[PDB]
């Protein structure tokens, strides 16, 4: 039987403003930048759709917890 | 290896110790970009040199008031000067920005284009406005005694003294404003009161700084 | 710092600052020159 | 928990014995919530910080346990004037519970000295944990020669923190660390006792002991629920 | 192989017995810097030698003039008959001028050893100055230094360190009891149990200030004693 | 039981301190110590803590505030006492005599709770129902017993 215990990863994501200056970084489709105004709306509609940005359940859970 | 503001913490990469008063203190990384740092270095020196003049002027006149030579308090001097001497406040204010505007603008465009003020356009003067380093004009007008034109090692020592005394004066001026707001008295009235009873007359008992007390 | 100042140059942030400034200017003009209906 | 000395205390579990190998002082195998497991540890829940924190609590508690009862005992013996014979919670730490006027300054003047003094003492101690040996490098009026540490944050040692260089041998030092931790854990529980008894009774720790001895059956926690 | 300040301790690597009275005692490591050790050795000699004059002055003066309290001997009204009520400002003028000269002469010797050995007016007069802090020559007219100098230096520092502690005992005893060192000793002998530190430590007999020919001089005890 | 702007002001400051703590926790638990997937999947442990801890202790703690602060203050307010003449909440906490005046059962301390003489607390743990005729709201002694039971 798995023991219930605390388990974390140390320093998984570096704290940096680099991605603040790269709109759409979170998605493979949008990270390349706009060509039409539809990109702008798509940036906001997909911002919190965490599971559409990755398939790793651990990565999704961490985003949910901090959100 | 050099001493830093927070012993044990390595200094940031962009503070390499060449500048005077470099103690690796920039926790918000405000001067990370080299071009921004040059502008901030001059801003610190202009602030420090104005604060040193202000601290010495406030201290001297406060002494005169304390020993009863008739000087006003620094927070009352402005009103006393204009009324006593019949000076139009707006006229004095306009003259100040003419003279400061001329000196500041020339300083501004030497930062943007070093040595540009030494071409002779201003009354034919050339060398006195060339400048030596960022924030250190030098020359016969700004350094008449040529203390920057003698021993190089001595000159570097004076730079360390200037910025450190400048930072201390900036803190002192902040103290004058905070102490006047808290106590309503002059700087040397505060000093005299503290010396009379140090344990019971200090910021912890002024009724303002520690509201919960 | 370069990246942070780049973030402050994005469209929503610039729009926020510019409209805050433009609104402040219009509000302050009406504070000192109240009820303007015509030019005199 | 099993008091006294034992190979393992009551709460010891087969799970805790995987990482509690007895190397650390006071390792009696008691970690039912598994807070010292090294696997996937982080933050402040890690072996080094938790062991460092226990010693720090132990040392402050030992000063507190002796200091919170000393004025009452010496006051009873007449060695100090009755004016300074005061309960630990009426010295001014909790003004609503009572305060002592007679210090050379008001407690807020004294508190500012405490902040500045403790900031220096505490932040320098922190830097030796974060950067071992870093407090022996930068100039500190020549005192940096005694702040080198030893690589173990909880036991800096050196010419001052180990003034008489006790525990010269490994076996001797290991024995002393056990004695420090067991007295520290006893002191930590004593401080908790002082706090609960003050709330329950409103009297000092020494009065509680005197009254319990006078009539143990009629003076105890069970009879202190009522009034 | 010399005896150290405590048993089982290890002398610092920079204390090898070269200096007189070396017990390898430096808990704070202030002498680890070789330049600082030389300066601190000079100040130790100054404290040692001034303290010995202080103890001799207090003891001899108390015997010769028991009616005069050494703690208050500095007030002008208490000065001997020729100097009674002398202008304290004029008196300070002599001391400032004369001490500034001899202290700067001694100071320049530390800065550049052997550079101020010669009389500045009458050329040809010189002091051997074998070691810093030990001028000799005119300062050693009886020629005792022409012998076991190292032993004498040990005796000088040992008696000097004892006198430093002795004098501060006089100061604290004066503040607590208001009596001179010999008067305090007599009081203890008469009533050893009713007159000791256990009762006097809570009292500070020094006023908050005194008036000296129109100038108010603040005074303080060394602890927050009850005025 | 809040009676002064000072009490409101202090709560606002504490809210900002909590707000900063929440934002720190979010940064800390994403960038510094991020839980692993197995941590999230302890649904049994999460329910135990959210039932007994979040809801159970939260209700017990709030019942503690009601018994020691809300009830005494609202009892005096509904009696016409001026808000500034009502004892401050910490005075009620530290002076059992003042509480015993309002609720005599407080003269017996916590002994009735530990001896199972729970009927002693009927003066502040009630089952009135209906509404307080002065304020038009629920009896606060009923809500306090509600939160104890919850
Ligand atoms: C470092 C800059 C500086 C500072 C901190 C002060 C500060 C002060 N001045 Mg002074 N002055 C300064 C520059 C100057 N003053 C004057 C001329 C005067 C006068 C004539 C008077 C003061 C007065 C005052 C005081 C009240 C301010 C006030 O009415 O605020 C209210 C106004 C604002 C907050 C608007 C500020 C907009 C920028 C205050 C102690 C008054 C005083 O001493 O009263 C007893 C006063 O009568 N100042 C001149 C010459 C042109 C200055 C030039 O730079
Ligand atoms: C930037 C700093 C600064 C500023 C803004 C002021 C401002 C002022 N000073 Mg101060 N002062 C300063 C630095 C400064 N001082 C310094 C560094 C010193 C030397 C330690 C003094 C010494 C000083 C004296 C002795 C007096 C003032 C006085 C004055 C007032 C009249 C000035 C005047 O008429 O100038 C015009 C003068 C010139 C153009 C001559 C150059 C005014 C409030 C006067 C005052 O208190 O009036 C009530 C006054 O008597 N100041
Ligand atoms: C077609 C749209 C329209 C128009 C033409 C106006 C016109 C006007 N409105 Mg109205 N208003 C509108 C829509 C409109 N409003 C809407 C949708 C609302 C709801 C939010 C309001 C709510 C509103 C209020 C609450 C007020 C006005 C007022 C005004 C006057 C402002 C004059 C001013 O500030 O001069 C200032 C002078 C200037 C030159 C402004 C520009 C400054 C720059 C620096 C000039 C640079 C030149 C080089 C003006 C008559 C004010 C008033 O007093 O009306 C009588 C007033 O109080 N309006
Ligand atoms: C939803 C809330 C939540 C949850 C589920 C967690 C969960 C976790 N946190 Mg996080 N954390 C939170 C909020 C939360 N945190 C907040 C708001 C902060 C900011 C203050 C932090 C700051 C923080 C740090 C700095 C650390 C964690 C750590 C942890 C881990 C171990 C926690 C532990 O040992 O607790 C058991 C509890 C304790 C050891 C004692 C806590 C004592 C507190 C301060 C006082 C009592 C609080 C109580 C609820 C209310 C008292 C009221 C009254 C009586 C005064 C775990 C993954 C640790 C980690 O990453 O481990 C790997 C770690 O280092 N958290
Ligand atoms: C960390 C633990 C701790 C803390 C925070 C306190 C706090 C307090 N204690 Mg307690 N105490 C403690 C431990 C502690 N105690 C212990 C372990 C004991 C047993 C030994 C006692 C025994 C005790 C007694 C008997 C009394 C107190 C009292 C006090 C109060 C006044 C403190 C005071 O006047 O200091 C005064 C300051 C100092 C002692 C430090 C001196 C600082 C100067 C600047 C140093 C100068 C150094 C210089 C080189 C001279 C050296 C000379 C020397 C070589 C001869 C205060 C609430 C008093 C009280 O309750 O009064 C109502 C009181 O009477 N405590
Ligand atoms: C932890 C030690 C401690 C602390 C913090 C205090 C704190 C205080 N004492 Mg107390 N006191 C203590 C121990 C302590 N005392 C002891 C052991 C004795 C017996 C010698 C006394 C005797 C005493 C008296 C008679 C008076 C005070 C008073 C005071 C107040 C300071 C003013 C004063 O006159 O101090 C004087 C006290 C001292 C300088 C004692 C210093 C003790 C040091 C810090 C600890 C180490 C001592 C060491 C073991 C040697 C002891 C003597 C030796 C012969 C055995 C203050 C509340 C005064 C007060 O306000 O009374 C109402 C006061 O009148 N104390
Ligand atoms: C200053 C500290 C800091 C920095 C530099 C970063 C940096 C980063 N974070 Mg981290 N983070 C921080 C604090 C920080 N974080 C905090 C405080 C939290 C807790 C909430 C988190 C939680 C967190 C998560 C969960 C994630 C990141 C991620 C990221 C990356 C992308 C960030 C981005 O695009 O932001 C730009 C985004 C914004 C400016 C939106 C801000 C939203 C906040 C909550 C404020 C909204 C308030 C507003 C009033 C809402 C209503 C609006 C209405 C009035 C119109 C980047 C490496 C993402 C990543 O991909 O990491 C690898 C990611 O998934 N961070
Ligand atoms: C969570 C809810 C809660 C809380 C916090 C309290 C709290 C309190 N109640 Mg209340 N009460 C509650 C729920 C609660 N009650 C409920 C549900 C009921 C209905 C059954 C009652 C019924 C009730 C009655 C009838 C009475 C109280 C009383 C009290 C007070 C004294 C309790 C006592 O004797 O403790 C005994 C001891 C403890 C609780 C242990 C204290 C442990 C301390 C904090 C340890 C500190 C240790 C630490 C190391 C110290 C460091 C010090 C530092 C400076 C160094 C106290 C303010 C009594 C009172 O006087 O009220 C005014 C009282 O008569 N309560
Ligand atoms: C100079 C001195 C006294 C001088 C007294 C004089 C002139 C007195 C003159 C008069 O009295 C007369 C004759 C007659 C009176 O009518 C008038 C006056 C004017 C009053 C005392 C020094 C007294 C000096 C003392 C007590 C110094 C003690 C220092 C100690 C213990 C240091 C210890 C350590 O530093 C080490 C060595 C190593 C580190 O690692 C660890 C620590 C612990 C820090
Ligand atoms: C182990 C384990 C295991 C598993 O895994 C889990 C678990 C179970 C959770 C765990 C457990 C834990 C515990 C039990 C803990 C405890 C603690 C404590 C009690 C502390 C104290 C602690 C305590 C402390 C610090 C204290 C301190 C104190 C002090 C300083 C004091 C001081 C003072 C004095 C002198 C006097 C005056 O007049 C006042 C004052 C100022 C007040």
């Amino acid at each position: 039987a798995k023991k219930v215990k605390i388990a974390v990863d140390r320093n998984p994501v570096e704290t940096s403003f680099e991605k603040w200056a790269k709109p759409g970084h979170f998605s493979r489709t949008l990270s390349k930048g706009p060509n039409t105004t539809t990109w702008i709306w798509n940036l906001h509609a997909d911002a919190h759709d965490f599971d559409s940005h990755t398939s790793d359940l651990e990565e999704i859970s961490r985003k949910v917890f901090s959100a | 290896v050099r001493p830093v503001w927070f012993p044990g913490n390595p200094p940031p990469a962009h503070l390499d110790g060449s500048l005077a008063g470099d103690y690796g203190f920039d926790p918000l990384f405000l001067g990370q970009e080299p071009q921004t740092l040059k502008w901030y270095v001059q801003a610190e020196l202009v602030h420090g040199r104005f604060a040193m003049l202000g601290a010495a002027g406030i201290i001297l006149t406060s002494i005169g008031a304390k020993v009863g030579l008739g000087f006003p308090e620094w927070y009352d001097a402005g009103k006393v000067v204009v009324e006593k001497n019949n000076i139009d406040f707006p006229t004095l204010m306009v003259i100040q920005f003419y003279l400061m505007g001329w000196a500041e603008t020339k300083r501004w465009y030497d930062f943007k284009n070093p040595g540009s003020q030494a071409d002779g356009s201003f009354l034919g003067f050339t060398e006195e406005f060339k400048g030596l380093e960022n924030g250190y004009p030098g020359g016969r007008f700004f350094d008449p005694m040529g203390l920057s034109r003698g021993d190089a090692a001595k000159y570097q020592e004076y730079k360390q003294k200037e910025v450190k005394n400048g930072r201390l004066a900036m803190i002192a001026c902040l103290g004058f404003a905070a102490q006047y707001a808290a106590t309503g008295k002059g700087p040397l009235d505060n000093l005299a009161d503290h010396l009379a009873d140090p344990n019971h007359v200090n910021f912890a008992t002024n009724g303002v700084s520690i509201p919960i007390a | 710092m370069k990246d942070f100042t780049t973030y402050l140059s994005t469209a929503p942030v610039i729009a926020t600052i510019w409209f805050t400034f433009t609104a402040g200017l219009l509000i302050e003009i009406n504070r000192y020159f109240p009820d303007p209906l015509v030019f005199s | 928990v099993d008091r006294s000395k034992d190979q393992l205390y009551v709460g010891a579990s087969q799970s805790s014995l995987a990482y509690l190998d007895g190397s650390l002082p006071g390792d009696f195998g008691f970690d039912p919530l598994g807070l010292l497991d090294p696997v996937n540890s982080g933050g402040f829940i890690e072996p080094k910080w938790l062991q460092y924190s226990e010693v720090i609590h132990a040392r402050w508690a030992m000063l507190g346990a002796a200091g919170c009862i000393a004025p009452e005992v010496l006051g009873a013996a007449g060695l100090i004037p009755d004016a300074t014979n005061i309960k630990w919670f009426e010295s001014g730490v909790i003004p609503p519970a009572g305060s002592y006027n007679g210090y050379w300054a008001d407690p807020y003047t004294i508190f500012f000295v405490e902040i500045v003094a403790m900031q220096f003492a505490e932040l320098r101690r922190l830097q030796d944990f974060r950067y071992p040996g870093s407090m022996g490098q930068q100039y500190f009026l020549g005192l940096e020669a005694i702040f080198k540490g030893s690589g173990d944050a909880a036991y800096p040692g050196g010419p001052f923190f180990n003034l008489f260089n006790l525990g010269k041998t490994e076996a001797a030092m290991k024995e002393l660390k056990l004695k420090e931790i067991k007295n520290g854990r006893l002191a930590m529980l004593a401080m908790l006792g002082y706090g609960a008894q003050a709330v329950m009774t409103g009297k000092g720790p020494f009065q509680n002991l005197v009254e319990h001895l006078a009539d143990p059956v009629n003076n105890n926690i069970l009879t202190n629920f009522a009034g | 192989d010399r005896k150290l300040w405590a048993p089982g301790v290890v002398a610092p690597e920079y204390l090898k017995g070269d200096l007189a009275g070396d017990y390898g005692w430096d808990p704070l490591g202030l002498g680890a810097d070789p330049t600082a050790l030389k300066w601190y050795r000079q100040s130790e000699l100054q404290h040692a030698r001034w303290a010995m004059l202080g103890v001799a002055g207090v003891l001899v003066q108390e015997i010769v003039k028991p009616d005069v309290y050494f703690y208050e001997a500095g007030l002008p009204q208490n000065l001997p008959e020729p100097f009674t009520n002398i202008n304290m400002g004029g008196l300070l003028a002599w001391e400032f001028i004369l001490m500034h000269w001899v202290e700067v002469r001694r100071w320049q010797d530390y800065k550049n050893f052997g550079s101020v050995n010669e009389d500045p007016i009458f050329k040809g007069n010189k002091v051997p100055n074998p070691e810093m802090g030990y001028p000799g020559g005119i300062f050693d007219p009886f020629g005792f230094s022409k012998g076991n100098l190292k032993e004498l230096q040990t005796k000088e520092i040992k008696n000097g360190r004892l006198a430093m502690i002795a004098y501060m005992a006089f100061i604290l005893q004066a503040q607590a009891t208001g009596k001179g060192p010999l008067a305090a000793l007599s009081a203890h002998l008469s009533n050893p149990f009713g007159n000791n530190i256990l009762k006097n430590i809570g009292t500070c007999t020094v006023p908050h200030s005194v008036d000296v020919q129109g100038l108010t001089i603040p005074l303080t005890c060394l602890w927050p004693g009850s005025q | 039981g809040i009676t002064s702007e000072l009490q409101l002001y202090t709560t606002a400051i504490g809210g900002l301190v909590m707000a900063a703590a929440m934002f720190f926790a979010g940064w800390f638990h994403y960038h510094k110590a991020a839980p692993k997937l197995e941590w999230f999947q302890n649904v049994e442990s999460m329910l135990n803590h959210h039932l007994g801890g979040l809801l159970g202790l939260g209700s017990l703690a709030w019942a503690g505030h009601q018994i020691h602060v809300s009830l005494p203050v609202n009892k005096l307010l509904d009696a016409g006492v001026d808000p500034k003449e009502i004892p401050l909440p910490h005075d009620l906490l530290l002076n059992r005599a003042i509480m015993a005046d309002l609720y005599p059962s407080f003269a017996k301390g916590i002994a009735p709770f530990f001896t199972l003489n729970w009927s002693e607390y009927s003066d502040f743990l009630t089952f009135k129902g209906g509404l307080n005729p002065v304020t038009g709201g629920l009896w606060l002694s009923d809500t306090a017993h509600h939160h104890v039971a919850i």
